């Protein structure tokens, strides 16, 4: 009778109970390679096994491994039986139809859930802040999307996707710290640098200015203690790292940056709703957590938009779990209860029921 | 004069002008006020209007839609495409040799003769090539002769087929003829002639039509769905498994294996199997018409990187060096290679500077992948591994402040 909310991402699974304010469990979206090894227990070995990420750029790419992730979620993380709980899953924007059908089949045929639903991650994050209209920048470990939503409906023809997110930023920080004279190259060192990134990086308001400052001042320097006690220094790498979101050429990519994809997305929407989108830019996901990112986005979008445009970036402190929180609220709503796909409906209609109801 | 026009007026300038004058008077009866306005603006600003008509398709869809120049372009194009000829006609016009990738003077304007050396150079350069033509162009129905204006040493003598749109009109004292080029030119033969005491090259040219959707991605998608809904059901389960694996991101492993010559260096029977099935899938419904496709290339396909000084095409010398290395050359992709039916810029490759514009002959191996549900947003055509492309001509254009390159190419195997 308590519903489950499982927000499955490229790097992390956020899972818990509908009605709770936060996910009970947050664990890595990895399998070690029947049987199986998952999460931090997929760190049974990085040896006889190596780590495998079944969700790539927000899309499930290995169904056997994802079954292991979901097994671990129910039995090991939440300690519930899937047969006893309706289960809300999340999906990426533009998740292929066959993908959501397969999610549905697995939930009903493998896990025997009494009911389930699949919700778009960006729509849930918008909803967490009490909105049904706005444009979401959702940026995680593996993928970033701009998703414009009008009165509860995502607008698929205007959705932008960049395969540039937190893991790429981590890898870039490893490279430029190594160029500074350190050496960060191994999988364990990647985790350390992810930690450095999450604690010390920020987005500069004026990048070329910030580069001049750092060049002729020590005032942007910060220190960080490695696990073995060595304390290292980090300087302009602090803001060069997340600058990559605005300038993807930093890691060799020739795509638009996140400010330009936000603008492109708005420009693909009907002219009549564009002002609503500009006034309701919402940020979601771990890679939107950088100090200075909301200000920098304001400034970049201001330079692109008409000079009369009113622009508001909304970046809640809880953004890291905005998707999950939105799912928790949604699954708790009285008017949502009619929307669950029941096991009976699955038996009557098969996996394509997911298109009719979700 | 006969009661019926010839297919070629040749040097009969007086009948050509009189006939086209009657034709201008007749078509005036079929142009609405907006079309007549379009024509008047063209007379006043032809060079810029023609320039816009050649490169308007390469920008973001919303940039194209917001450009006020679209009104003149669409209205003038409507005016032209509406007077279609009911049998072939031959036309005459001068080009810079650079247009056909001959980046030298054939002779100077003060020279009267053309060396056998230059004639042969030109011949070798414009031999065995389809050259893509775009935009508005004024042509003549008769061959320029004594006392006609002759701005270059290269005269094109072009046969246009039945149903070609042509707009006869009068510009003050002169009778003119407007077309919108939307085809490729083949130069069947060149000959040296003399007009008024100077040697000119006369190029005997004909056209090859291809479907080119340019920025009309909806039309291209309709066409693709129309021709490839079937295909997705025609695949063995092996083929369908193997192509979704490829599309679902397997392409990177499969293509690196091909590029690294893995089949020979380090055979992997599983991958070879995948390569084989994907190839057979692309032969299942061959490309059903001549078709133009577009690819935004990474610089690594042309031996450059983001930080190569030579990738700065805002410097003319880097464009010249690029042409010296690639123009007229044939390139080969050991990998399967993706292209689009659309020419519009997109977020994912917004900053890529090298655009391949590829003529695909009818019956080539290939598939419109965006008929297969799941990934429509690319309007993609997948080409077979080991494809060879002849680069006919390199053009350049400005996208904001950034100079980008358009590689007019043809699939030759
Ligand atoms: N590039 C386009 O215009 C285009 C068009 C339609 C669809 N797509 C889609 O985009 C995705 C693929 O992206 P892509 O085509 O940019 O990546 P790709 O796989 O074609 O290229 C990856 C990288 O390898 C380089 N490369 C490819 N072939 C090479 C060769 N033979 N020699 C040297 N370098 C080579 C590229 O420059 C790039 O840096 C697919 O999903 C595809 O369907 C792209
Ligand atoms: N405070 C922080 N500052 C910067 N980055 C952070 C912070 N906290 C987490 N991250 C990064 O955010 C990413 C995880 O966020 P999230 O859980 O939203 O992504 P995901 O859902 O696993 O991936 P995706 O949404 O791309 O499929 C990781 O790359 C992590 O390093
Ligand atoms: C606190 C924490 C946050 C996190 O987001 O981890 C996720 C998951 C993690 C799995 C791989 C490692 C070895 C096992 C880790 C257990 C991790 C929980 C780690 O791989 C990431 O680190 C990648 C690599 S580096 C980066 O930028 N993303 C993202
Ligand atoms: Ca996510």
């Amino acid at each position: 009778t308590t519903a489950l909310v499982c927000d499955n991402g490229s790097g992390l699974v956020k899972a818990g109970f509908a009605g709770d304010d936060a996910p009970r469990a947050v664990f890595p979206s990895i399998v070690g390679r029947k049987d199986s090894y998952v999460g931090d227990e997929a760190q049974s070995k990085r040896g006889i096994l190596t780590l495998k990420y079944p969700i790539e750029h927000g899309i499930i790419t290995n169904w056997d491994d994802m079954e292991k992730i979901w097994h671990h979620t129910f039995y090991n993380e939440l300690r519930v039986a899937p047969e006893e709980h309706p289960t809300l899953l999340t999906e990426a924007p533009l998740n292929p139809k066959a993908n959501r059908e397969k999610m549905t089949q697995i939930m009903f045929e493998t896990f025997n859930v009494p009911a389930m639903y699949v919700a778009i991650q960006a729509v849930l994050s918008l909803y967490a802040s009490g909105r049904t209209t706005g444009i979401v920048l959702d940026s995680g470990d593996g993928v970033t999307h701009n998703v414009p939503i009008y009165e509860g409906y995502a607008l698929p023809h205007a959705i932008m996707r960049l395969d540039l997110a937190g893991r790429d930023l981590t890898d870039y920080l490893m490279k430029i710290l190594t160029e500074r004279g350190y050496s960060f190259v191994t999988t364990a060192e990647r985790e350390i640098v992810r930690d450095i990134k999450e604690k010390l990086c920020y987005v500069a308001l004026d990048f070329e200015n910030e580069m001049a400052t750092a060049a002729s001042s020590s005032s942007l320097e910060k220190s960080y203690e490695l696990p073995d006690g060595q304390v290292i220094t980090i300087g302009n790498e602090r803001f060069r790292c997340p600058e990559t979101l605005f300038q993807p050429s930093f890691i060799g990519m020739e795509s638009a940056g996140i400010h330009e994809t936000t603008y492109n997305s708005i420009m693909k929407c009907d002219i009549d709703i564009r002002k609503d989108l500009y006034a309701n830019n919402v940020m979601s996901g771990g890679t939107t957590m950088y100090p200075g990112i909301a200000d920098r986005m304001q400034k970049e979008i201001t330079a692109l938009a008409p000079s009369t445009m009113k622009i508001k970036i909304i970046a809640p402190p809880e953004r890291k779990y905005s998707v999950w929180i939105g799912g928790s609220i949604l699954a708790s709503l009285s008017t949502f209860q009619q929307m669950w796909i029941t096991k009976q409906e699955y038996d009557e209609a098969g996996p394509s029921i997911v298109h009719r109801k979700c | 004069a006969f009661i019926e026009r010839p297919e070629d007026f040749l040097k009969d300038k007086e009948n050509a002008i009189q006939w086209e004058k009657k034709e201008a008077e007749r078509v005036e009866k079929n142009l609405d006020t907006l079309e007549k306005e379009a024509l008047e603006l063209y007379k006043k600003d032809s060079e810029q209007i023609s320039n816009y008509s050649q490169t308007r398709q390469y920008f973001y869809d919303y940039q194209i839609e917001s450009n006020p120049r679209e009104k003149e372009y669409k209205n003038l194009r409507n005016a032209i495409s509406k007077n279609k000829i009911d049998k072939p006609i031959n036309v005459y016009y001068f080009e810079s040799p650079e247009k056909f990738a001959f980046n030298k003077e054939i002779r100077t304007e003060n020279q009267n003769e053309i060396s056998l050396e230059k004639f042969n150079e030109l011949k070798e350069t414009i031999q065995d090539k389809l050259f893509k033509q775009d935009g508005f162009k004024d042509v003549s129905l008769y061959e320029p002769g004594n006392g006609d204006e002759k701005p270059t040493p290269l005269l094109i003598h072009l046969k246009l087929p039945k149903n070609t749109g042509m707009l006869p009109y009068i510009n003050s004292n002169d009778v003119k003829t407007l077309i919108e080029q939307d085809y490729s030119i083949k130069i069947d033969k060149i000959v040296r002639i003399v007009i008024e005491g100077k040697q000119y090259i006369k190029a005997e040219a004909s056209i090859v039509n291809s479907l080119d959707f340019k920025d009309d991605v909806s039309k291209g998608d309709l066409w693709g769905k129309e021709n490839y809904s079937d295909w997705s059901n025609k695949l063995t389960p092996n083929e369908l498994a193997d192509v979704n694996d490829y599309m679902r991101g397997g392409y990177t492993a499969i293509n690196n294996y091909l590029i690294s010559n893995g089949p020979l260096n380090n055979p992997n029977p599983e991958l070879d199997s995948k390569v084989n099935n994907i190839e057979n899938a692309l032969k299942l419904t061959p490309i059903p018409s001549n078709l133009i496709v577009y690819r935004r290339s990474g610089p690594q396909e042309f031996g450059l990187t983001l930080t190569s000084p030579e990738y700065d095409f805002n410097k003319i010398e880097n464009i010249d060096a690029f042409k010296e290395k690639w123009e007229g050359k044939v390139i080969t992709y050991p990998n399967f290679i993706s292209t689009s039916i659309g020419s519009v810029n997109m977020s994912a490759f917004a900053k890529r500077k090298i655009i391949l514009r590829i003529n695909i002959p009818k019956d080539s191996p290939g598939a419109y992948l965006s008929a297969i549900p799941g990934y429509a947003g690319e309007y993609s055509v997948l080409l077979n591994h080991g494809s060879k492309f002849k680069i006919n001509k390199v053009d350049s254009y400005k996208d904001g402040t950034v100079t980008k390159l358009i590689l007019d190419a043809t699939l030759i195997n």
